[PDB]
RNA sequence: CCGCAGAAGAAGCACCGGCUAACUCCGUGCCAGCAGCCGCGGUAAUACGGAGGGUGCAAGCGUUAAUCGGAAUUACUGGGCGUAAAGCGCACGCAGGCGGUUUGUUAAGUCAGAUGUGAAAUCCCCGGGCUCAACCUGGGAACUGCAUCUGAUACUGGCAAGC
RNA sequence: UAGCUAGUAGGUGGGGUAACGGCUCACCUAGGCGACGAUCCCUAGCUGGUCUGAGAGGAUGACCAGCCACACUGGAACUGAG
């Protein structure tokens, strides 16, 4: 119900940086990232046309921190809601409570986000939600909690987020330790890598 | 220009000695753009059969006119046992298309399209009628043209 | 076919038969074991198949696979059946449920221990 | 690893379709055995008379394997 | 004879009930002639808890429809 | 008010006639439309119709069995 | 026998369009050149005329543009063994409306385009495209 | 809901020859066995059995059964019949299907509008409520239908007169 | 499964029912149904819906709701607004 494997595995499977480490330390100083896992790893096979819609869903469900059920059901609600449902898929996983208490930069990773968010020291518009799926929606204050705002890695999740590219559809303060979900991030804001067409067409198979 | 290799098959004759074998290459070229060839080279390696195949696609390439990405029109192509049916689609359908039709519609530039293949699924046969398909596809202008119209009156 | 034609007689759909009629569309039928055997499969293949014919609840009696290395299956068994031909077999349309009622788990097995009805070491 | 079987000699009493022989082995059991792939591979031919060791099975004691011939 | 009762919908521990003119000896939850309301026990504090529509609930009553007591309460309460 | 209009094909009951409504139905799969026959029997109380007649009826009570038409008038003679 | 004069008619513009021929001519009827107004109207066909008097025959002028015919394809939709009526909603669209369906309605031979902003349905004579 | 204590009490199942995401070693030697199909195993087996590694799912995972799909493989949408399965040996002909051309008429088919009905639930859309979700729920849309009334009259049918 | 039907089909009169009616009876007429599939045989509760499907279809009718039927098996009535 969660991975709680080793991360680096991941990243090196599909030959990216998840951002499943803080970001302190560089990828590569910590693993072989260019090396898939393994014995057989060294070897670069050529990937079938499955394979590359394969690999591109794994992606951004590991990245995320989805599981296949609750990542198939952000598809099919995708499908169903009006315009680009490679848009809407990104649009629902970036509306998680985990995700936004992320790019807020109140977890170092989307795994310490998801902890804080699960242990109760995650407020939205005041009320205490202990769900990561929760989709969060414009205009909504995500906060911490007066107990968790003395937490020290919440203190230095901030300042990791201070060296990443600050999202445009958030808005932080990092003295309160409050943010707004100003907006719903358009496809432009999210990075260019993720090709969500093949996801699209993995499921349509 | 995109490039895409659809099939290889190693093929067979047979002579006094034995069997000499050699392989065949399906491919298709496209720029993304409304421009898209196939090309079918033999060879008694299968790097040299796909060269052949890309040269030949590269010289016998077809034009098509899109409409942002996708098709005019329902279309359907026939070639041999192949019957292919192909219509436009909305953004973010992605192409829902089977193998050989995918190679010819990704390379010609077309992101939306609803199609199937009936019939004969050989490769060879499909990607023909997928481009007789697409050739014999008409836009408003040209319909226009034809016909002694505006593009107003057409539509 | 003509309009008229179909109209006057219409497209009939083929009637398609199961593959397994003695489970009776049920995922598993009780047997008790009338014979216990090995039997030698077709062109391609060699080997002597270890096999059963079962008579079934139903009163269907049936051959059945007996997968896995080595089985505690004699006359008088009682076993459970469920669908799955064996390819170079004729006639073998059912495989023993391994590891339920009388028929055992296969000794040592580490690898699809649950196809086989084998505990966790 | 595999289960172990037992070897025993017999004569062939007559040929069947398909490399099939009825074989009287040294207890006095006849057996239905088939040949041996490597005897197939291999080009042994049996015949009516020819003395074989029989490769039999516990499972069932009506069928084997003729894996040489003497 | 007809009444005016409630049919108890709603999940487990969360009731809601769709106020309904029935033949009194039909189930509950069964055969109604029309819905003319709903009443929600455990509404919000800016949530609509109970809807009616007074105007057929008089008209039923005029042809002789007798009100389940909880019905008549939620009458008086709306008024 | 509400008739069917049909042609008399018998007339060899007292007082009853059996009335042919054909109509015209698009067939539910193939789209062809097809002619459908609707035989009644009918109360003729006079016996005033023959066969080949045509008749406008209407729904009435059970008058025997199987009659529950009625004669309004006949609007051609065979 | 004969039994289907506008199904003919049709064919002998595609057979005529085939064959590169300048102008096909057929036994006229109200109704043939009901269709011919519009396929001239729309731009399928140059011109027609009809000539005679106790048995008229019907001209059509065939074009062609850049060598090639104009008329692509031409179906008969609505046949004696099996006709094809359409409420207005369900009007076909030709060719995702490059193409004209002629369809019968209760005020005359008309384009589905014309059916539609008419508002009325009708039976559907052919597509053309 | 609050407090307390301590990572503490909580990970398995299938698969890795191709289809199909994932490969090596050892054992075995057409045996034992695998298998959905194609197939694999007769000494260096990525296909058997074990191991290491990997892939997929995850409080589940596999297997079996069953239905639809893919199957345009009963083809109305949407198939065929010289040689692949398929033209009756040939004709005549009743029922039936289909019907050249013009005018009038009718208004059955057809088309348009309206009215009544098409239970609620369900499905779909926009909302609301349970921390989220499932779930519950407000309103709408939909229920492609049936009947009736009023119109339209090109086409098809009826009737009449013609050619 | 190609023929089926004598209260059978209709009429008249009497009786009967809350009520129309071969519902029943007597008499009269000889009809009535059927290749637009009667009759016979086999299977089956029906529907809203459900599953699948791009759709048209196909399969299905557990739960929930409407309708029907049955209450050990075969008959029968009594009481009652039912
Ligand atoms: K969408
Ligand atoms: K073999
Ligand atoms: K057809
Ligand atoms: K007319
Ligand atoms: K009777
Ligand atoms: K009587
Ligand atoms: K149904
Ligand atoms: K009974
Ligand atoms: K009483
Ligand atoms: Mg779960
Ligand atoms: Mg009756
Ligand atoms: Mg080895
Ligand atoms: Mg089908
Ligand atoms: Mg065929
Ligand atoms: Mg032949
Ligand atoms: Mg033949
Ligand atoms: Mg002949
Ligand atoms: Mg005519
Ligand atoms: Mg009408
Ligand atoms: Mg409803
Ligand atoms: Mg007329
Ligand atoms: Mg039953
Ligand atoms: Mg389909
Ligand atoms: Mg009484």
């Amino acid at each position: 119900a969660r991975y709680l494997g080793p991360k680096l595995k991941l990243s090196r499977r599909e030959g990216t940086d998840l951002f499943l480490k803080s970001g302190v330390r560089a990828i590569d100083t910590k693993c072989k990232i260019e090396q898939a896992p393994g014995q057989h790893g060294a070897r670069k096979p050529r990937l079938s046309d499955y394979g590359v819609q394969l690999r591109e869903k794994q992606k951004v469900r590991r990245i995320y921190g989805v599981l296949e059920r609750q990542f198939r059901n952000y598809y099919k609600e995708a499908a169903r809601l009006k315009g680009n449902t490679g848009e809407n898929l990104l649009a629902l996983l970036e509306g998680r409570l985990d995700n936004v208490v992320y790019r807020m930069g109140f977890g170092a990773t989307r795994a310490e986000a998801r902890q804080l968010v699960s242990h109760k020291a995650i407020m939205v518009n005041g009320r205490v939600v202990n769900i990561a799926s929760y989709q969060v929606s414009p205009n909504d204050v995500v906060s911490i909690r007066e107990k968790a705002k003395k937490q020290s890695r919440v203190k230095a999740a901030l300042e990791l987020a201070e060296q990443r590219e600050k999202p445009t559809w958030l808005e932080v303060d990092a003295g309160k330790m409050e943010g707004t979900f100003k907006r719903k991030p358009e496809r432009s804001d999210l990075s260019a890598d993720i090709n969500e067409h093949l996801i699209v067409e993995l499921y349509s198979k | 220009l995109q490039e895409k290799l659809i099939a290889v098959n190693r093929v067979s004759k047979t002579v006094k000695g034995g069997r000499i074998f050699s392989f065949t290459a399906l491919t298709v070229v496209g720029d993304g753009n409304g421009r898209v060839g196939f090309g079918y080279g033999k060879a008694r390696e299968v790097p040299a059969a796909i060269q052949k195949a890309m040269e030949k696609a590269r010289r016998n390439m077809i034009n098509v006119a899109l409409n942002n990405g996708t098709l005019q029109h329902p279309v359907k192509g026939v070639h041999t046992g192949s019957r292919v049916f192909m219509q436009p689609a909305s953004e973010g359908t992605g192409i829902i298309a089977g193998g050989a039709m995918r190679a010819v519609l990704e390379v010609a530039g077309v992101h939306n399209v609803l199609a199937k293949a009936y019939g004969s699924t050989n490769p060879i046969n499909v990607v023909r009628a997928t481009i007789d398909g697409l050739e014999n596809m008409n836009s408003p202008e040209m319909v226009a043209a034809k016909r002694g119209k505006s593009v107003e009156e057409i539509l | 076919a003509t309009v008229n034609q179909l109209v006057r007689k219409p497209r009939a759909r083929k009637v398609a038969k199961s593959n397994v009629p003695a489970l009776e569309a049920c995922p598993q039928k009780r047997g008790v074991c009338t014979r216990v055997y090995t039997t030698t499969p077709k062109k391609p293949n060699s080997a002597l198949r270890k096999v059963c014919r079962v008579r079934l609840t139903n009163g269907f009696e049936v051959t059945s696979y007996i997968g896995g290395e080595g089985h505690n299956l004699q006359e008088h068994s009682v076993i459970l059946i469920r669908g799955g031909r064996v390819k170079d077999l004729p006639g073998v349309r059912y495989h023993t449920v391994r590891g339920a009622l009388d028929c055992s788990g296969v000794k040592d097995r580490k690898q699809a221990r649950s196809k086989y009805g084998v505990k966790r070491p | 690893a595999k289960e172990d079987n037992i070897e025993m000699q017999g004569t062939v009493l007559e040929t069947l379709p398909n490399t099939m022989f009825r074989v009287e082995l040294e207890n006095g059991h006849v057996v239905t055995a088939h040949i041996s792939g490597k005897m197939r591979k291999n080009y042994i031919r049996i015949l009516t008379g020819d003395k074989v060791t029989v490769e039999l099975t516990p499972y069932d004691l009506s069928k084997g394997r003729i894996v040489f011939r003497s | 004879m007809v009444t005016i009762r409630l049919a108890r919908h709603g999940a487990k521990k969360r009731p809601f009930y769709q106020v309904v003119v029935a033949d009194s000896r039909n189930a509950r939850n069964g055969r109604f002639i029309e819905r003319v309301g709903f009443f929600n026990p455990i509404a919000s504090e800016k949530e609509e808890g109970t809807r009616l529509d007074l105007d057929r609930i008089a008209h039923w009553v005029g042809q002789g429809a007798t009100i389940s007591d909880r019905v008549a309460a939620l009458i008086k309460e709306v008024n | 008010i509400r008739t069917l209009q049909g042609r008399v094909v018998s007339d060899k009951m007292e007082k009853s006639i059996v009335v042919a409504i054909e109509r015209f139905v698009k067939h539910p799969i193939y789209g062809k439309f097809i002619k459908r026959t609707t035989k009644l029997h009918v109360h003729d109380e006079n016996n005033e119709c023959g066969i080949g007649d045509v008749v406008e009826i209407r729904e009435c009570r059970p008058l025997s069995k199987t009659k529950s038409w009625t004669l309004v008038r006949v609007v051609e003679k065979a | 026998s004969m039994q289907d004069p506008i199904a003919d008619m049709l064919t002998r513009i595609r057979n005529g369009q085939a064959a590169n021929k300048a102008a096909v001519t057929m036994p006229s009827s109200k109704l043939k050149v009901a269709i011919a107004n519009v396929l001239k109207e729309e731009g399928f066909i140059e011109d027609f005329k009809v000539e005679g008097d106790t048995k008229p025959e019907l001209e059509l002028t065939l074009k062609y543009f850049q060598g090639k015919a104009v008329v692509e394809s031409i179906q008969r939709v609505s046949r004696p063994g099996l006709r094809i009526y359409k409420r207005k909603d369900e009007l076909p669209k030709v060719m995702a409306g490059l193409g004209i369906a002629v369809v019968s309605t209760s005020k005359g031979v008309m384009t589905d385009r014309a059916a539609r902003q008419a508002g009325l349905g009708g039976e559907i004579i052919c597509y053309v495209a």
